[PDB]
């Protein structure tokens, strides 16, 4: 088979800026038509591929004219000029030229911008899940930069490790921020024997963590 | 425009096969080919086979010993099926035109997200999340939904029937006690909510459930 390899993994870029992803095959990928079928996609956070080069270096239609692809024999490039932030996602080469077609690994491109401390709200159990018997705690921190954070939750200031599920969102088009869930998850008995719960959020923006409470006798 | 929509179940039992039926509209699947390709987070996009506007297939050589395409040229739909799923095999699979030299029709489907597990069908238990009672209030509130309980994935999670999309954030599921939980938030200014509804709608196909469920104040 043959082999794509992609390079970089991950690319961080700044607006208005110049992407190079690189893509190399492990032989030649020349279809016996004589077509060279190198296609570049980019995959956007919650969808389906797209095509945006075909035949190594012909732009498919609609694809604005910053996306460009070169190169032969065995290596080939993406470039992307001028980027803008609906370009992130995840770009990947595919040669259809030897049969089983194969694809790059691919290449996260990230978009820089400015710190952006994140919002933070914490929210108690709903009555109707205390109804049911459950008890979840959610703290949403949202719409930050850079990606990295912690959050600690805190249950009558004892930090609390077991039973939190965390998330995270993909990088958002609109803004280039980030987003993490975080739900401590309890029986509605373990609840009711506590009454402060802290979310507490660790991120480079602010000197001190950021924190979110409740008490639930104040409920 | 090019459509390739996909029918066919979401959750397999081990052993058992898959079938998905691609339904195309745009272009002739008498001049043609038509692509399968899958997608899963431990081995990424992998090729499985095309078929050939005259008919021809050709299968990846990993999966041939169990992969069927096929088609109907007249009702402009391609079928695949495959045998013997594992767990391994869990992924989203689509139908695809690609690889292309002149023609304008690629596209790649939506897909067909598909479990292979022995789990039951179970749906969602929705919770609204609003702040707390004693909670204070910012120029811009922030709500959720709490998606609970269920399985297999997906759910769409909507805001307002749709018509909040602005703002959103609608996290992974993550798999726990055997079942999927999510949460999505939204973000509304303080002057709006509570004086307008917010509701989350959430629907589970697997399922056929359909749930709103107002966010009111505590
Ligand atoms: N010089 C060419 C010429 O020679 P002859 O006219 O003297 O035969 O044509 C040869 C092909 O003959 C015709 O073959 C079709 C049947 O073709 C297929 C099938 O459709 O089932 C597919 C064949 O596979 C190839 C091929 O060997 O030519 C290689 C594949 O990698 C792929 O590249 C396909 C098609 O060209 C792909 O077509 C598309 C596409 O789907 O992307 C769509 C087209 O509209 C067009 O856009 C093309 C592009 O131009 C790229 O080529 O892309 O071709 C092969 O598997 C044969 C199989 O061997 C059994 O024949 O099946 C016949 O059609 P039917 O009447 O419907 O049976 C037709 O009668 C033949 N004349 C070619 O090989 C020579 O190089
Ligand atoms: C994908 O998985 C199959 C199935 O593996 C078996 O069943 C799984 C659910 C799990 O329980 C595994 O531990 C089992 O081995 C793999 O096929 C098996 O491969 C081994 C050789 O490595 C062989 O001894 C078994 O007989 C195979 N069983 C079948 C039904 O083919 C398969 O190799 C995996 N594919 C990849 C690409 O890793």
């Amino acid at each position: 088979d043959v082999l794509m390899t992609q390079t970089p993994l991950s690319l961080p870029v700044s607006l208005g800026d110049q992407a190079s992803i690189s893509c190399r095959s492990s032989q030649t990928i020349v279809h016996k038509n004589g077509n060279t079928y190198l296609e570049w996609y980019l995959q956007k956070p919650g969808q389906s591929p797209k095509l945006l080069i075909y035949k190594v270096s012909n732009r498919f239609s609609g694809v604005p004219d910053r996306f460009s692809g070169s190169g032969s024999g065995t290596d080939f490039t993406l470039k992307i000029s001028r980027v803008e932030a609906a370009d992130l996602g995840v770009y990947y080469c595919f040669q259809g030229s030897h049969v089983p077609y194969t694809f790059g690994g691919g290449t996260k491109l990230e978009i820089k911008r400015a710190d952006a401390a994140p919002t933070v709200s914490i929210f108690p159990p709903s009555s109707e899940q205390l109804t049911s018997g459950g008890a979840s705690v959610v703290c949403f921190l949202n719409n930050f930069y850079p990606k990295d954070i912690n959050v600690k939750w805190k249950i009558d200031g004892s930090e609390r490790q077991n039973g939190v599920l965390n998330s995270w969102t993909d990088q958002d088009s609109k803004d280039s921020t980030y987003s993490m869930s975080s739900t401590l998850t309890l029986t509605k008995d373990e609840y009711e024997r506590h009454n402060s719960y802290t979310c507490e959020a660790t991120h480079k923006t602010s000197t001190s963590p950021i924190v979110k409470s409740f008490n639930r006798n104040e409920c | 425009q090019v459509q390739l929509q996909e029918s066919g179940p979401g959750l397999v039992q081990p052993s058992q096969s898959l079938s998905i039926t691609c339904t195309v509209s745009g272009f002739s699947l008498t001049t043609y080919g038509v692509h399968w390709v899958r997608q899963s987070p431990g081995k990424g996009l992998e090729w499985l086979g095309v078929i050939w506007s005259g008919g021809t297939t050709e299968y990846n050589a990993a999966f041939i010993s169990r992969l069927s395409i096929s088609k109907d040229n007249s009702k402009s739909q391609v079928f695949f099926k495959m045998n013997s799923l594992q767990t391994n095999d869990t992924a989203i699979y689509f139908c695809v035109r690609m690889r292309i030299t002149t023609d304008w029709f690629a596209y790649w489907g939506q897909g067909t997200l598909v479990t292979v597990s022995a789990a039951k069908t179970t749906p969602p238990s929705v919770y609204p999340l609003a702040p707390g009672s004693a909670a204070q209030t910012n120029s811009m509130v922030t709500l959720g939904c709490l998606v609970k309980g269920y399985f297999p994935e997906p759910v769409t999670v909507t805001w307002n029937s749709g018509s909040l999309s602005s703002g959103v954030h609608t996290f992974p599921a993550v798999l726990q006690s055997d079942l999927y939980t999510l949460s999505s938030s939204v973000t509304v200014p303080s002057s709006t909510w509570p004086s307008e509804t917010v509701t989350c709608n959430v629907a589970h196909p697997a399922s056929s459930t359909k749930v709103d469920k107002k966010i009111v104040p505590r």
